[PDB]
């Protein structure tokens, strides 16, 4: 006497609650560490509260061989018992044929796409829907915490970003549609990150930002190529080349274009990321600390260049976590 | 003067939609002051809940045609044939991986490739609709496969 | 009316000859030309939407020779030429190429299979026939009306389109003649003169198909209101006016991947409404169970609603599949046949013993398959048949009546009640015996018949038992005098053998082994093969005695000193009264009620919807066969026979055939219950077969029989939901409608009918069983409504197994 007649995973409030509403207003994309709110409806009234809730409970599953052991799949009941700093259930407002239940995760999740499903006594599994699950840089205790609002707001909530090109005496700052909002942008970075088989450890900041920063070098080294061409219209459209080879492709005069689409997976993610530029660096030393510059009596150089030389600018992607496998007093950029 | 379909059909819901079901608005109007028909197709990034225009189900396509009054034209009819084009199958996969307007195009020359016309016929109409099964059935054999 | 004739240039296959073939022609209705050289069959015309776009824009700016002053395709081409040169249509050099193209010879089909076929072409500049570029699309009316002319009006004028492809053109172009006197040409055949000529040609341009385009041509031609407005033309416009009226009067249907008869039959009113607008502005005008109230009208209704189907059902039973039922329901008839004879022998005195009932079954089996509405039924004698006629022996002995003379008398009264039943329709009264009652019918007789198989293996072992010591001289003629040695353990082997067998190999038909073809036949003999294999698994045991099938000697009375094979309705040795002649209606009132309710619900059962039974079932033809055989049967001491459940149900499985779990059809015909039907009389004749064929192989069948009958009984299923969790139940009407503690209640209730039905069986009380299954109908249609909702009562009591 306890069937299901829908879930609304109410997509729009939680999404606005969770900074996920440019992402979406119809699929549900929650962050880790904080609470969000579906609506249970039944089929026939419930005429025994207390027993009802005794009857049911909640999973959740990310990934293709959900385990216990991997952190990758959790049941818990629903209840006012329930740890709240851990997968957790309560029903906030009930009436007779719908019970409002406010769902919390640990703020040291699994990130990735979820499957929210219910079991009721003596029933088989029932799926509820699906969510996806980010880092929180909102949340005390996640790892990409930031402290004030207006850092979060530009370090993860702006796609509108400027990257900066030119010389150390000139700047010149080209604007950038960042676009991790972007409705594929989630599910690629996703992807992209799923070539890691420690989906365990999904839940560090720290070992994704690593694995994509790897993955994206890689896929650079692949799509682009050597020397309209310089025409940009963002990372998401870069992206969507290196990940699917569909697009226009980016040449080597524009390779410096690999730290905004870190910034834009990242930030889609929920970790927060900036794009650095630093102007006149010595690149490809090995820690060298000396630059071998060759001149002929023209004061010309004759050859392409030295394997160690000056750059006039390089672009790189700086990054906002804790750092809890190093010595204390390095977390931070 | 009455739309045919009003004097033969109408003289005399949420049930029937299926759950993961997103709805087409067709806007039809006349305007005088425009110089040629137009037609404006939108496919919206995701299904919305538009509250100047309540809808059973979320909205992902508008079809907006509007002109002047012209020969040949009957914009109610010119709004029928965009709906129906949008029930078909087809066209309306077709229409959810557009990227232009020339697959949408391509799709319409297709449905208009497997459509089948009638000409005013003296046999009885119970017979002459019913000849229509087996060529629509031959027409339609690799449409949906 | 007109004739209307399409030709398309085309290549020749033999000489690459670029010529003129008819496509296809128009007397009203349309004939096209298959590849073969035959004409498809005459069909209503349909347009494609590119057809009529394409001839439209051609015709707005098309070339009229309107009153033309020629009668020769030479000079028409010529003058047609001149006004295209004239209308700038085509160049002037070009007037060369198309006058050789249009007095090339036009070949009539008669020359078809002479040739080599045609195939499409374009002219070129050259004149030469080159091969199309654009991709090539079969004709769909070749396609559809192909693959497999005295209606001309003698005053009637003809005319011919000419469809051809030539690179040589910037653009497709029309010209359309209309001769001032009606002209014989050489490009027709035919002897009807030509009034209009149709000339479509134009170069290998997108969306444009020649063939369609003057397919659409000669069907705008074809059209009364054009034709007529076309002999009134005096200009161009007057003819585009017409094809406005044509193209506004016109249906498109669009695609749907839904295609139905009633979704397209509610257009009736649009294509009504369409002929009436065009045609408004022209001078022309357009061109089982019900009960009837009819004395004997649900008989006649019966008769007339399979006796249609009389062809089929001797053709249908061509497969193997037959043969293996037909293998099947004759041990399965023949069996008891056999006990309940020499059952009423000893209680009779061999008045009717094994003899009378082997031949009654025949004659009525092949009686009620060649005539019966329902064939599947298998026509035999029941239980509750030798109760009666025990509790009538037995009325008879205590007041010296004679056994054989009353049982006449009962035939006698038992065709005055079936007639004035069917003469009243009442075999309506089987559309109130809902599936709950039938369910609870069918599932206590299966639970019968498996009590009996299991009991009669209970009785070898008790006539039999496992002792130390044994006589080893016993004397065996006419039955063991006493316990013998390996018998019971035999027979218990050789049952379970055979059950065993015959599951497996019906696991094996549903299965994925072998090939398909060889696997289902296989499988549809499962049950032959399994008394094969068992009976010789007896025979070549030759010491251990099993008990054998025993058929009488010959076709002769059972006892030659008690009656003849007639019986005098007055008497045999005594003066019969007149008063049982009168108290016999009575006992046929109860005998009736029985068979009636036998043979009714067992129609019911195997003719349910969604067994796939789609050739009907005569209620009203199959009681009037049933009861009238029967009362005729006694005049000669034979006895009355019904439709049992348990053989037709076995019956209809054996000739259902099972899709890709789903049933897909029943094998509908009446050779397998005749074949039946003579086999069980020839069993007289087959001795030496039978006496090798032990009783414990056919347990085991009837065994197999018994816990497959249970396979479309919901009550069956409902039994097992009472062990499963409410978690595990399948998603059905009466699980996701109902709570589940309420279909338990509700199938509780049927195991109460069922305890007390089958007390009831157990009691000297047991001919009182088809009243108390009566009393099921006033209990479901009035008692659980007081208890029941509407709509728990449809999903739980449905005929078709349907959602409310």
């Amino acid at each position: 006497a306890l069937g299901i007649k829908s879930c609304d995973f109410q997509a729009a409030r939680n999404n606005e609650e969770h900074h996920t509403k440019a992402l979406s207003s119809r699929r549900l994309f929650v962050r880790r560490g904080q609470p969000f709110t579906i609506i249970l409806y039944f089929r026939a009234p419930v005429r025994a509260f207390l027993p009802a809730l005794k009857k049911v409970a909640l999973t959740a599953q990310t990934g293709e061989q959900p385990s216990k052991i991997n952190r990758t799949q959790a049941t818990f009941p629903i209840s006012s018992l329930g740890d709240r700093k851990w997968w957790s259930a309560v029903v906030e407002e009930r009436d007779a044929q719908s019970w409002t239940i406010s769902v919390t995760t640990p703020a040291d999740a699994v990130i990735g796409h979820y499957s929210l499903l219910l079991q009721v006594s003596g029933r088989k599994q029932l799926l509820l829907g699906q969510f996806t699950l980010l880092f929180n840089p909102w949340n005390r205790e996640d790892a990409v915490f930031l402290k004030n609002e207006a850092q979060r707001m530009e370090y993860l909530l702006n796609q509108n970003g400027l990257i900066y090109l030119g010389t150390a005496d000139c700047i010149q700052a080209e604007s950038w549609d960042f676009g991790q909002f972007e409705g594929d942008v989630i599910d690629l970075s996703l992807r992209l990150l799923s070539k890691d088989k420690q989906v365990e450890k999904w839940s560090q900041p720290v070992h994704v930002a690593r694995v994509l920063g790897a993955l994206l070098h890689f896929l650079k080294e692949q799509r682009v190529l050597p020397t309209l061409l310089n025409k940009r219209r963002g990372s998401v459209p870069i992206l969507r080349q290196w990940l699917t080879g569909r697009g226009r492709p980016v040449y080597d005069g524009q390779a410096w274009v690999l730290a905004a689409v870190a910034c834009t997976v990242l930030r889609c993610l929920g970790i927060p990321a900036r794009v650095v530029t630093t102007f006149a660096s010595a690149q490809g030393t090995g820690g060298r600390l000396l630059i071998d510059e060759y001149y002929n009596e023209e004061g010309l150089q004759n050859g392409e260049g030295q394997r160690g030389r000056i750059w006039i600018f390089q672009t790189s992607t700086e990054c906002w976590m804790t750092r809890p496998a190093l010595p204390q007093g390095y977390d931070g950029w | 003067h009455s739309s045919l379909e009003t004097q033969l059909f109408c003289e005399q819901i949420l049930e029937k939609i299926p759950p993961d079901s997103e709805a087409t608005l067709v806007l039809v109007g006349r305007a005088d002051f425009l110089e040629q028909p137009v037609l404006g197709f939108v496919r919206l990034q995701e299904a919305a809940e538009l509250e100047a225009v309540e809808l059973p189900v979320p909205i992902r396509f508008l079809f907006v045609l509007l002109g002047p009054e012209a020969p040949h034209i009957d914009y109610t009819q010119l709004g029928r044939a965009a709906a129906t084009l949008m029930s078909e199958r087809v066209f309306r996969i077709d229409a959810y991986m557009a990227q232009s307007r020339g697959e949408l195009l391509h799709s319409l020359e297709g449905f208009l490739d497997c459509s089948l016309v009638l000409p005013p016929t003296d046999a009885p109409s119970e017979q002459a609709l019913l000849s229509l099964v087996p060529v629509q059935r031959e027409l339609l054999r690799r449409r949906y496969q | 009316k007109v004739y209307v004739e399409l030709q398309e240039l085309v290549m020749d296959e033999k000489n690459q000859e670029l010529r003129w073939m008819e496509a296809a022609r128009w007397v009203q209705l349309e004939e096209n030309l298959g590849e073969n050289g035959a004409w498809g069959r005459p069909h209503l015309s349909h347009l494609t939407f590119w057809s009529l776009l394409e001839l439209r824009r051609v015709f707005t700016k098309g070339t009229v020779l309107l009153d033309l002053q020629e009668t020769s395709l030479a000079g028409v081409a010529n003058q047609l030429l001149d006004r295209f040169i004239f209308e700038d249509q085509i160049r002037p050099q070009d007037r060369e190429e198309l006058l050789r193209a249009l007095l090339l010879k036009h070949s009539h089909a008669g020359e078809l299979e002479a040739l080599g076929g045609v195939k499409p072409a374009v002219l070129t500049r050259s004149g030469d026939p080159s091969q199309p570029l654009l991709p090539q699309h079969s004709s769909l009316e070749t396609q559809l009306f192909c693959e497999q002319l005295e209606k001309i009006p003698p005053d009637s004028e003809a005319t011919l389109v000419l469809v051809g492809r030539a690179d040589f053109l910037e653009q497709p172009v029309l010209g359309f003649v209309r001769l001032q006197e009606a002209a014989e040409l050489e490009a027709v055949e035919l002897p009807v003169p030509i009034r209009f000529l149709f000339v479509l040609l134009g170069p290998e341009a997108p969306h444009i198909d020649y063939t369609q385009l003057g397919r659409a041509a000669a069907t705008l031609m074809s059209e009364r209101v054009f034709r007529i407005d076309a002999y009134m033309a005096q200009s161009r416009g007057e003819l585009l006016h017409s094809l406005e009226g044509f193209l506004d009067c016109s249906l498109v249907l669009p695609p749907t991947d839904a295609p139905s008869e009633q979704a397209l039959l509610s257009l009736v009113p649009v294509q009504r409404e369409l002929l009436r607008r065009r045609y408004q502005s022209s001078p022309a005008k357009p061109d089982p169970l019900q009960q009837t109230g009819q004395l004997f009208g649900g008989l006649v209704r019966d008769i007339r609603r399979r006796y249609p189907y009389y062809l089929s059902d001797i053709t249908d039973a061509f497969s193997p599949q037959v043969l293996a039922a037909v293998i099947f329901i004759y041990f399965a008839a023949l069996s008891p046949a056999i006990t309940f004879g020499g059952l009423l022998g000893e209680k009779t005195r061999n008045q009717m013993g094994v003899s009378e009932l082997l031949i009654s079954t025949a004659v009525q089996g092949i009686l009620f398959a060649l005539l019966g509405a329902q064939p599947l039924l298998v026509v035999g004698f029941s239980g509750p048949l030798l109760v009666f006629e025990e509790a009538f022996f037995s009325f008879c002995e205590t007041n010296g009546l004679e056994y054989i003379v009353g049982r006449v008398w009962i035939g006698f009264w038992l065709i005055l009640l079936v007639v004035l039943v069917v003469a009243f329709e009442g075999s309506f009264l089987v559309r109130f015996i809902s599936r709950y009652t039938q369910e609870i019918f069918s599932f206590l007789i299966s639970l019968i018949f498996i009590y009996e198989t299991f009991s009669k293996l209970i009785k070898i072992f008790q006539d039999h038992p496992l002792q130390k010591t044994y006589n080893y001289n016993v004397l065996m003629v006419p039955k063991p005098q006493g316990p013998l040695p390996n018998t019971a353990l035999l027979s218990l082997v050789l049952m379970a053998g055979t059950f065993f067998f015959a599951m497996m190999l019906r696991k094996f038909k549903n299965s994925s082994y072998f090939p398909g073809k060889l696997r289902r036949v296989i499988g549809d003999f499962g049950v032959p093969i399994s008394i094969l294999i068992m009976v010789l698994v007896d025979f070549f045991i030759q010491d251990t005695y099993t008990q054998k099938l025993s058929v009488p000697d010959g076709f002769k009375v059972s006892n030659s000193s008690a009656r003849g094979w007639v019986i005098h309705p007055l008497g045999l040795r005594s003066e019969f009264p007149i008063w049982m002649m009168f108290a016999s209606a009575l006992p046929a009132l109860l005998v009736f009620i029985l068979i009636f309710l036998e043979s009714q619900i067992t129609t019911l059962i195997v003719s349910k919807p969604e067994r796939k039974m789609v050739k009907g079932s005569g209620f009203h033809l199959d009681l009037l066969l049933v009861v009238g055989m029967g009362g005729v049967a006694a005049l000669f001491g034979m006895p009355w026979l019904s439709a049992t459940t348990v053989r037709s149900v076995t019956h209809a499985n054996a000739l259902t055939v099972m899709g890709k779990a789903q049933i897909q059809e029943v094998k509908e015909q009446r050779i397998s219950g005749l074949l039946v039907a003579v086999l069980v009389g020839l069993s007289i004749l087959m001795e030496p077969i039978l006496s090798r064929i032990p009783l414990a192989v056919l347990f085991g069948i009837f065994l197999y029989m018994g816990v497959t009958s249970l396979s479309g009984i919901q009550l069956f299923d409902r039994i097992l939901l009472l062990f499963k969790p409410p978690k595990y139940h399948p998603d059905v009407p009466y699980v996701k409608r109902v709570k589940t503690w309420r279909m338990h209640l509700f199938t509780g209730i049927q195991i109460i009918c069922l305890a007390v039905l089958w007390v009831v069986k157990s009691t000297p009380a047991s001919l009182a069983l088809p009243f108390v299954l009566i009393l099921t109908v006033p209990l479901r249609r009035v008692l659980l409504p007081l208890i029941f909702r509407n709509v728990e009562l449809q999903c739980l009591d449905a005929d078709d197994a349907k959602a409310t």
